[PDB]
């Protein structure tokens, strides 16, 4: 990719988050205007600033002075620095440049302001229902609830062997109680379900792993 | 004030065409170029091209060249984006974004609210509902399987049960149909006496399903 | 280089209250050519404002006339709102009928 | 009327 | 009297906003008669004076074709000049061209001129002789050498001394009732006290054509050049011009001051006193 941004960054309120927009090798960062747009859920993107150099930059009238732009030439990157972090700073951040006769965006970075402690997720594993096995189908339902900072990895085990086929996972969604919740779906033939002694749902959140096992 | 109001959500099949409108107000419509930027669900931003609303002159990104048409109606201050020979990869939120005349900071200054275009081979289909039977707190639910399009509303005991209820977002299968679960964590003592019925409503296909969730 | 616009807010004919006229905004001596000019009636943007075709002077700096048909009243306030790379915030120049 | 055939820089 | 025909071209690159913009404006003295805007809906050379409207479809076809061909030259030049100056592909840059010819009272060629700018600075100019070029830098020197080799001065001189003067003469004859008219200034003075010690004396010149005017304040015969506030001549919108000159006077000395108005619409210069 031309412009590569980290998928995510997390930082505490009162602290500083340094958001990077790296340009691909052989495309020098110096000459370009780097635009930052902020995006809050269910809303269109919004201009923050334009930065070419310290004597060639712009900042939106509604954008506080605690948002600032720079470039790290050694890294070939554009930087948006957000100081004295606030809850309203939690958003997606895109960087853009006009390159090769088109507007080019970085993938975006989700910025999380840490306004809660790390909440260990509660995992529940449901086996295929009898009604469903009669329909000649099998769906193992993994429900992961009440976790913060809102990021998980799920893994399924067939008799302790890793299974990657027939898995469908949901991106964590914000619960009412400010914590996050996700669902994973191990779809099988009713034959696969009955041909194994046990199936495991492993949910790894912040290094810690929670496992739930089901057996026929 | 500058306001850009776009048309409602669309559901289309592969090979079909979509026409998205963007009604402008609060400025001289012909004096500013209108661009189109799309966003695939949970992904980044993609620039499509521009229209001069005065001349009717256009420029498209290499990727949309041959498949997109930008037009305008000066009499009604409306810009249209029409994408043809549609594919599932075209499922995205389509924004119209006004571009500044003063070259100093922002490029895209005012955006529309976005228009969700869903491309899917699927036809309208009601869901199959399966009980996720429970094993001093116990979790039970309903699996709302293979429905099209979104949304489904899940209630418990015709609304008389809201405490401990959580309805997860719909996972989209490789098949093209949606699937979701709705859980309710209840007292383990209540299991034998109290009855739990999930009420599923899929308004697109006009299906209402009432299903009692029993243990074992 | 970059030159700041010069703004003149005036009327075609000497103002007579309740008599139809033309409100003019003459922006001159600016560089680059990219500019935003709005004519306001009591701080509210006038919908149909016409402008001249872009031209320039001996120093290469540009000029443009923005005009609208208006009928000056005693209490109604008229102004020009100009924006250009050269300005920190858009500039508001009020219509002084003795200028 | 305008100058007919302008030359590139 | 003395007359001129002048064409003004502006080419602006706007990377990411749109296509480079091109505006062409045509003048006979201080009267605009034609316009072209690449942003406008017609994509034609448009009439802006009533005396040009009588020109046939072949005139309009020729002018459109040619002004379009010029915008295309300017678009490639925007790219060429970015390459000469080592500028970024994302910045906005502007080329400005002005050319024209002057005629006397006899209707004969007086002077011809052709000047080009890049980013509001002189780039290349046709010399007074109409035979050579003056390059303002090392980049305009590349252009100069191209133009010398292509015989661009011969092409420019043939136009300015021939076609340009023949067209101007046609325009002056067709537009006689307006072009070959002078409107004298409608002068008046206004008093604006500042204090018990000083007051402002403003001299106004409204409704004049052409725009050339000289407003001068005097005190007992001496000019007040350093202490006269002068506004830039502004268009009234109807083809005429306006201007004012002001001077701060001591409260009991208003009668010692006179304003001198010089305009070609006036057979004798005016002298205004309060």
């Amino acid at each position: 990719a031309v412009l590569t941004q980290p998928s995510s960054l997390s930082a505490s309120p009162g602290a500083s988050a340094s958001l990077t927009c790296t340009l691909r090798s052989g495309i020098n960062v110096g000459p370009y205007n780097i635009y930052w747009y902020q995006q809050k859920p269910g809303s269109p993107p919004q201009y923050l600033m334009r930065y070419k150099s310290d004597p060639d930059k712009h900042q939106g009238s509604a954008v506080p002075s605690r948002f600032s732009g720079s470039k790290d030439a050694s890294a070939n990157a554009g930087i948006l620095l957000i100081s004295g972090l606030q809850s309203e700073d939690e958003a997606d951040y895109y960087c853009m440049i006009w390159h090769n006769n088109a507007w080019v965006f970085g993938g975006g970075t989700k910025l999380t302001v840490l306004g809660q402690p790390k909440a260990a997720p509660s995992v529940t594993l449901f086996p295929p229902s009898s009604e469903e096995l009669q329909a000649n189908k099998a769906t193992l339902v993994c429900l992961i609830s009440d976790f913060y900072p809102g990021a998980v990895t799920v893994a399924w085990k067939a008799d302790s062997s890793p299974v990657k086929a027939g898995v469908e996972t949901t991106t964590p969604s914000k619960q009412s109680n400010n914590k996050y919740a996700a669902s994973s779906y191990l779809s099988l033939t009713p034959e696969q379900w009955k041909s194994h002694k046990s199936y495991s749902c492993q949910v790894t959140h912040e290094g810690s792993t929670v496992e739930k096992t089901v057996a026929p | 004030e500058v306001q850009l109001v776009q048309s409602g959500a669309e559901v289309k099949k592969p090979g079909a065409s979509v026409k998205v409108s963007c009604k402008a107000s609060g400025y001289t419509f012909t004096g500013y170029y209108m661009h189109w930027v799309r966003q695939a669900p949970g992904q980044g931003l993609e620039w499509m091209g521009w229209i001069n609303p005065n001349s009717g002159g256009t420029s498209y990104a290499q990727k949309f060249q041959g498949r997109v048409t930008m037009t305008r109606d000066t009499s009604t201050s409306t810009v249209y984006m029409e994408l043809s020979s549609l594919r599932s990869e075209d499922t995205a939120v389509y924004y119209c974004a006004r571009v500044t005349t003063v070259i100093a900071g922002p490029v895209f200054d005012y955006w529309g609210q976005g228009t969700l275009v869903t491309v899917s081979s699927a036809s309208t289909k009601g869901p199959s509902v399966f009980p996720l039977a429970p094993s001093g707190t116990a979790a039970l639910g309903c699996l709302v399987k293979d429905y099209f399009p979104e949304p489904v509303t899940v209630s418990w005991n015709s609304g008389a049960l809201t405490s401990g209820v959580h309805t997860f977002p719909a996972v989209l299968q490789s098949s093209g149909l949606y699937s979701l679960s709705s859980v309710v964590t209840v007292p383990s003592s209540s299991l034998g006496t109290q009855t739990y019925i999930c009420n599923v409503n899929h308004k697109p296909s006009n299906t209402k399903v009432d299903k009692k969730v029993e243990p074992k | 280089i970059q030159r700041t616009p010069k703004i003149q807010v005036y009327s075609r004919h000497p103002a007579e209250n309740g008599k139809s006229n033309f409100l003019n905004c003459y922006v001159s001596g600016f560089h680059p050519s990219d500019i935003e000019v709005d004519l306001l009636k009591n701080g509210e943007r006038i919908e149909k404002v016409e402008h001249s075709d872009l031209s320039f002077s001996k120093d290469w700096s540009f000029y443009l006339l923005y005009y609208t048909e208006f009928t000056p009243t005693e209490k109604d306030e008229y102004a020009c709102r100009v924006n250009h790379v050269t300005l920190s915030q858009p500039k508001i120049v009020k219509w002084d009928r003795d200028m | 009327a305008i100058f007919q055939s302008s030359m590139t820089k | 009297g003395s007359h001129s025909m002048r064409y003004f071209y502006t080419s602006v690159s706007r990377p990411g906003r749109g296509e480079p913009r091109f505006i062409a404006v045509g003048y006979v003295d201080d009267t605009q008669f034609v316009r072209f805007d690449s942003d406008a809906a017609s994509q034609r050379m448009e009439p802006r004076a009533p005396w040009i409207e009588q020109e046939g479809p072949e005139y309009w076809d020729q002018e459109t074709r040619n002004v379009k061909a010029q915008s295309q030259t300017d678009r490639v030049d925007l790219g060429t000049l970015r390459g000469y100056y080592n500028q970024s592909e994302d910045g906005s840059h502007t080329i400005q061209i002005m050319y024209g010819c002057d005629v006397g009272p006899d209707g004969r060629f007086l002077r011809g001129y052709r000047q080009d700018a890049y980013d509001g600075k002189d780039y290349i100019a046709l010399n007074e002789d109409l035979r050579s070029w003056t390059a303002a830098d090392m980049a305009a020197q590349i252009t100069k050498r191209k133009w010398e080799a292509a015989h661009a001065a011969e092409q420019q001189r043939a136009y300015l001394e021939g076609r340009c003067v023949e067209w101007l003469r046609r325009y002056l004859e067709n537009g006689k009732e307006t072009l070959q008219r002078t409107d004298p200034p409608k002068t008046h003075m206004t008093h604006h006290p500042i204090s018990d010690h000083e007051a402002t004396l403003r001299c106004w010149a409204l409704g004049f054509y052409p725009a050339e005017i000289t407003l001068t304040w005097q005190r007992d015969g001496e000019d007040q050049t350093q202490d006269t506030e002068l506004v830039e001549t502004r268009p009234a919108g109807d083809g005429t011009f306006q201007k004012w000159a002001a001077v701060v006077v001591p409260s009991g000395e208003e009668q010692r001051y006179t304003c001198h108005v010089q305009h070609e619409g006036l057979p004798k210069p005016l002298t205004l006193r309060w």
